[PDB]
C-alpha cells in the first residue's frame, strides 16, 4: 500500500470521470469554481 | 487572582526523589513576600545526610513572589494559574554526568503553599562532579530566560546556571523547563522577559541537625 | 487465569448465539401468544 | 447575608436562562422569520398570479 | 416454518442506524464544529453522485485544515476518498451484492501512525438485519485473530418493536484472550410512525435510552440518556468503587425549506444550537454555538457550505431551472 | 442530602421521564409553530 | 487678527476624532469581540434620548459577563451609567456650557480596584480646537499634582490642512519628575471631502499615519500604519521599532454594515452586522491570524426596542396611525 | 462615593424617568422587553 | 525534493489566500445579496406602480 | 537578505505608499460595486 | 540629577507652548506667503 498514500483519490476520480457525460479535465475536476 | 496574597504566605515543600537507589526527603517551613520581592526560607532535612548537594537542590525547591512594578503587570503568567495550580517539568542537563528530570506542582492546598516535587535522576556516575560533593555553600545570580510557546499556551524556560566547584572550576548546565497550568480560566501569554534574581546562603547556629537556610531576592526587568 | 477467561468469553458467545436463535423463533412465540387469550 | 447569596444564585440562574433562551431562540427566530418572509413572498407571488 | 412469512413482517433498520432518528437527525453530535468551516462541494453528475468536496477549517482539533473528498455512487457501489492535510487518506468502498447485502471496507492511512482499517458485511432480510464488522483486523501466528470484531443482529419480534443483540470481541494485545460483551437493543416504532424508542443496554453498562417524536411535518424532537457505568478508584489507591456517569440530552430539529435548526439542552449545562440557513440555493451558511454553563465557557463556529456543479444541467437543476432556462414544477 | 450513583441514575431517569412527558404532550404541539 | 476671519477657516475636528474616519468608521479596533455578544437595548425617548441597555457576553476578556447601561442626553448634558458584573460601575458625564465647550468626567469604581477618573475640558473655536484632559488625577501633598495630563491644540493652517500638538505629562508616583512628551498631529482634508489624511508623530515615536477614502456612497476604505519606536535589550540595549500596517474597507448599506481588515501581521478580520429585522441585527466577527495560524470568531445580536408606543411604531418605520412613514 | 457604587445608575435612571412622556414604572424601566 | 517543498509553500499560500478571500468575501456577498433582494423588492414595487 | 528595524520601517512605508496607490486608483473604484 | 530632567521637561513644555503659539499665528503666516509669489 505504498501507492495508497497517493492512490485511492485518482482511482475514485477516474471512476467519476468514466461515468460523466460532460467528461472534463483535471483542472476542472480539482478546482472548486463552477465550470461547464 | 493572587493579588490578595501579596503578603507572607507559609510555604511547605514536599520533595521525594531517588538517585541511583538512594532515598532522600527534604522538607521545610518558610515564607515569601511579593510586595517586596524577597523570600525567608528555612529548610530542615528529615532523612539526615544529603546524597545530592544543595546547589543542585535549590532551583527545584516558588517564583510567584517577584517584585513587580506597574509597567510589566500585563506580562505576568504566575498570578493567573497559581490558584488553579502550576505544574512544571524540568530537564536539567549536567555536563559529563546524568540529568535531572523532575515533576513539580506548585498549588495552594488548604491555605498554605504545598509543593509536591517528584524528581528522577538517571545515568549518574558517583565519582563525577555532583555526587562527589565538591560544591561549595554559595550561589550565583542567574537571569532566568522565559519564552512563550503557543502550541500548548504555556511557558518554556531555556536558561543556563553557573555552579561553583570547590577546586577552582565551574559547571555549565542548561535548564529545559516545561510549565503546564491546570485550570482553564484566564490565561496570559507574555513576551520574552527575564527575572534578575540573586540568592544568599547562610547557616543557623541554633539548629542541631543537617539544615539548609536560603535567602532569595527576585526582581524582574526586560519589559 | 487466561484459559478461564477464554472459556468465559466462549460461554458468552454461546449464550449470545442461543439468545440470537431465541430471538429468531420469538415471532412464532408471539404468534402463539396471539393464538391464546 | 443569605439574601445576598440568594440574589447571587438567582442572578446567575437568570443569566443562565436568559442566554440559554437567547442562544436557543435567536437562530430559531431567524429561521422562523425567514419562513415568514418566504411564505409572504409566495403569497405576493400568488396575488400576482391571481 | 409456516407463520413466519404469514405475518408479513417489517424489516428493521441497521444497528448503526438504530438511533439515527435521535442522534443524527435531531441531535448535534455529528454536526458541531469550532471556528470557520468552509465546505465547498461541486457535484459533476446526478445519477452518479460524483460529489467533489473541498473543506477548509481553522480552530477545530477534529477538523482538518484542508480536506478533499471525492464521492462516487453508481447505485451499486459507493466510494468515498478523502485526502486530509498531512497526507492522511481515508477511503471507503461499499459494494452491494444485493440491496440487502452491502459490504463496506474502510481504509485510513495516517502517515506517521498505524493504518486503521474496518471490514464490514451487512445483511438485511424480511424480518432481521445482521451486521458483522471488524475494526483494525489482523491475523496472528496462532488461530485467533487480533482486532475488534462486532457482530449485531436485530429482528422485529413484533411489527411495532424489534429486539436484538450485539457481540463485541476485543483482541488488542494478542497474547491475552479477548474480552466479549453482549449489548441488548430495543426499537419500538409506533403504528402511526410518530414516536420511536431506542433502548440499548451496552457491554460496559451504558444504558442509552432515546426517544424520537415527529410533532409536525417540519419539526422533530428527541431525548437520549447515556448512563455509562464503570468502577473508578477513589483517592496506590485503597480500592475501587462503581460510580456511573450519567448525562441526559434533549434536542429539537426544525426542518424548513430555507433553514435547518438543531437545538440541544444537556444535563451538564451544555446548551448547543446549529442553524444552517440556505441563504442561496447554492451557498448555505451555518452557525453553531455551545455555551457550557458548568465551566462558564463557550465555543462558537461559523462557516458555509457551498454547492455547485460541473455541467450545465445540474447547475440549472440546483437553481430550480431547466437546461432551457424554464423553472421547474 | 444524598450524592450517590443512585442519585445520578435517579436524576437521569427523572430527566428522561420529564422529557418524555414534555415531548408527548400537546404543550410540545403548542411549541411547534403552524407557520 | 484681520485676515484670520477673512480667510473663513473651517473648524477642524477634535484630537480624539482625528482618526475617527479611519480607526472608528472603517477599522476594527472597537468593533470586535469573541464569543456570543447579546446587546439588548431599549430606548425611551429620542429628543430626551433615554436608552436602557443590557449586555450579555461570554468568551471575551474585554467584554463583561453582564453589563447594564443607562444613557440620557438632552443635547446640552450627556450622561451614561454602566454597571458591569461584580458591580464595576462606569460613569460618563458631559456638560455643554456652549456647543463648543464641553466638560466631561469619567468615573470607574470596580469594588477592589482603585478608582480611575478622567476629567476633560474641550473647546472648539472657528480655527482651533483645544482638548485638555487628565487621566487619574490625584492631589499631591506638595504644590504639584500626580497623574497623566495631556493638552492638545489643533489649528487649521489652511482650510485643507490642520496642524496641532499634544503634550503628555505623566507623574506616576509624585516623587519622580513627570515625563513630558510632545506629539505632532497633521490632518489634510480634501476640498471635496473625499479622502483625508491623518498623521500623528507620537511622544514615543509612534508614527500613526492613516488615509481614508470614500469611493462611493456606500463604501469607505482606510489604511493606517504604526511605527512604535522602543528600545529592547538583547548586556546592551538596542532600539527596535515595531511596525504594523492595517488596511480595511467598510461597506455601509441600509440592510448591512461590513468591515474587512487585512493586517501586516496577517491578522485578517471581518465584521458583518445584518439587520434581519429593523429592530434586531445579527453581528458576526471573524479573525484568522495567519502568523500564529489561530482564529477567533464571535457572533451576537443587537436588539433594539422601545418603552413607549410611538417609539415602538417609529423603530418599525411606521406611524402611530398604522401607516408606513415616508 | 460610598453611595456612588450603587447610586450613579438610579440618578441617571431618575434623570431619564423625569423626561419621558409615558413615565413608566421601574419594572418596565429595568426589563429589556418592549412594553409601553 | 525542493519542488515538493515549493509545492507545499505554494499550497499553504493558496490556502491562506483562499480562506482570507472566503472570510472577507462571504459576509460581503451576504450583504450584497441582501441589497439585491431589497433592490428587487423596490423594483417589484415600482412594477406594481407601473 | 538582511533584516533590520530599518527593514521594518521600509516595509511599513512601502505598504503605506502601496496602500495609498491601491486606494486612490480607479481599480479601487472598480472594487466598489455600483449596486 | 532629577532637577535636570525636571527642567528638561519644563523646557519641553515651554517650547511646546511656543510652537503652539507659532501654530496659532501660522494661518496668518500662510496669508503672507500667499500674498507673495
Amino acid at each position: 500500500h505504498n501507492v495508497a498514500h497517493y492512490g485511492w483519490i485518482p482511482f475514485v476520480l477516474y471512476l467519476g470521470w468514466a461515468h460523466t457525460s460532460n467528461r472534463p479535465n483535471f483542472l476542472n475536476l480539482l478546482s472548486p469554481l463552477p465550470s461547464v | 487572582g493572587e493579588e490578595l496574597f501579596t503578603g507572607v504566605v507559609p510555604i511547605l515543600v514536599e520533595l521525594d526523589g531517588d538517585v541511583n537507589g538512594h532515598k532522600f526527603s527534604v522538607r521545610g517551613e518558610g515564607e515569601g513576600d511579593a510586595t517586596n520581592g524577597k523570600l525567608t526560607l528555612k529548610f530542615i532535612c528529615t532523612t539526615g545526610k544529603l546524597p545530592v548537594p544543595w546547589p543542585t537542590l535549590v532551583t527545584t525547591f516558588v517564583q510567584c513572589f517577584s517584585r513587580y512594578p506597574d509597567h510589566m503587570k500585563r506580562h505576568d503568567f504566575f498570578k493567573s494559574a497559581m490558584p488553579e495550580g502550576y505544574v512544571q517539568e524540568r530537564t536539567i542537563s549536567f555536563k559529563d554526568d546524568g540529568t535531572y528530570k523532575t515533576r513539580a506542582e506548585v498549588k495552594f492546598e488548604g491555605d498554605t503553599l504545598v509543593n509536591r516535587i517528584e524528581l528522577k535522576g538517571i545515568d549518574f556516575k558517583e565519582d563525577g562532579n555532583i555526587l562527589g560533593h565538591k560544591l561549595e555553600y554559595n550561589f550565583n545570580s542567574h537571569n532566568v530566560y522565559i519564552t512563550a510557546d503557543k502550541q500548548k499556551n504555556g511557558i518554556k524556560a531555556n536558561f543556563k546556571i553557573r555552579h561553583n566547584v570547590e577546586d577552582g572550576s565551574v559547571q555549565l548546565a542548561d535548564h529545559y523547563q516545561q510549565n503546564t497550568p491546570i485550570g482553564d480560566g484566564p490565561v496570559l501569554l507574555p513576551d520574552n522577559h527575564y527575572l534578575s534574581t540573586q540568592s544568599v546562603l547562610s547557616k543557623d547556629p541554633n539548629e542541631k541537625r543537617d539544615h539548609m537556610v536560603l535567602l532569595e531576592f527576585v526582581t524582574a526587568a526586560g519589559i | 487465569e487466561k484459559r478461564a477467561h477464554q472459556e468465559q468469553t466462549e460461554k458468552t458467545l454461546k449464550q449470545a448465539a442461543y439468545v440470537a436463535a431465541f430471538l429468531w423463533v420469538s415471532p412464532m412465540i408471539w404468534h402463539l401468544v396471539k393464538k391464546q387469550w | 447575608s443569605f439574601v445576598r447569596n440568594a440574589f447571587t444564585k438567582s442572578g446567575n440562574l437568570a443569566w443562565t436562562l436568559t442566554t440559554t433562551a437567547l442562544l436557543l431562540g435567536v437562530p430559531l427566530s431567524l429561521s422562523i422569520l425567514a419562513e415568514q418572509q418566504l411564505i409572504e413572498m409566495e403569497k405576493t407571488f400568488d396575488l400576482q398570479s391571481d | 416454518h409456516s407463520h413466519r412469512q404469514s405475518l408479513e413482517l417489517v424489516n428493521p433498520g441497521t444497528v448503526e442506524n438504530l438511533n439515527k432518528e435521535v442522534s443524527r437527525d435531531v441531535f448535534l453530535s455529528q454536526y458541531f464544529f469550532t471556528g470557520l468551516r468552509a465546505d465547498l462541494n461541486k457535484a459533476f453528475s446526478m445519477n452518479p453522485a460524483f460529489q467533489t468536496s473541498h473543506t477548509f477549517s481553522i480552530g477545530s482539533q477534529a477538523l482538518p485544515k484542508y480536506a478533499f473528498s471525492a464521492l462516487f455512487a453508481n447505485d451499486n457501489l459507493f466510494a468515498q476518498g478523502n485526502i486530509d492535510n498531512d497526507l492522511s487518506v481515508s477511503g471507503r468502498l461499499n459494494y452491494g451484492w444485493d440491496k440487502k447485502n452491502i459490504s463496506k471496507v474502510n481504509l485510513q492511512i495516517s502517515d506517521g501512525q498505524p493504518t486503521m482499517c474496518q471490514l464490514e458485511q451487512d445483511y438485511q432480510a424480511s424480518d432481521f438485519s445482521v451486521n458483522v464488522k471488524t475494526l483494525n483486523p489482523s491475523f496472528s501466528e496462532k488461530g485467533e485473530f487480533t482486532g475488534v470484531a462486532v457482530a449485531s443482529f436485530l429482528q422485529s419480534v413484533t411489527p411495532q418493536l424489534a429486539l436484538g443483540l450485539e457481540t463485541l470481541y476485543s483482541r488488542t494485545d494478542g497474547s491475552a484472550p479477548g474480552d466479549a460483551g453482549v449489548s441488548y437493543l430495543t426499537r419500538y416504532v409506533s403504528k402511526k410512525q410518530d414516536w420511536i424508542f431506542s433502548g440499548q443496554l451496552q457491554a460496559n453498562g451504558a444504558l442509552i435510552a432515546s426517544l424520537w417524536r415527529k410533532v409536525a411535518q417540519n419539526v422533530e424532537a428527541g431525548i437520549e440518556t447515556t448512563l455509562q457505568a464503570g468502577m473508578v478508584p477513589i483517592t496506590t489507591p485503597i480500592g475501587i468503587q462503581p460510580t456511573v456517569e450519567g448525562s441526559t440530552t434533549i434536542g429539537a430539529k426544525y426542518e424548513y425549506r430555507q433553514s435547518v435548526y438543531r437545538g440541544t439542552l444537556d444535563s451538564n449545562g451544555k446548551v448547543a444550537c446549529f442553524l444552517e440557513r440556505k441563504v442561496l440555493p447554492t451557498l448555505s451558511v451555518l452557525f453553531c454555538g455551545e455555551i457550557d454553563h458548568f465551566k462558564n465557557d463557550t465555543k462558537i463556529g461559523c462557516g458555509l457550505q457551498f454547492e455547485t456543479a460541473g455541467n450545465q444541467e445540474l447547475l440549472m437543476l440546483q437553481q430550480g431551472l431547466d437546461a432551457d432556462g424554464n423553472p421547474l414544477q | 442530602f444524598k450524592e450517590s450513583p443512585l442519585y445520578t441514575i435517579a436524576l437521569n431517569g427523572a430527566f428522561f421521564v420529564a422529557g418524555v412527558a414534555f415531548i408527548q404532550s400537546p404543550l410540545m404541539d403548542m411549541l411547534a409553530p403552524q407557520l
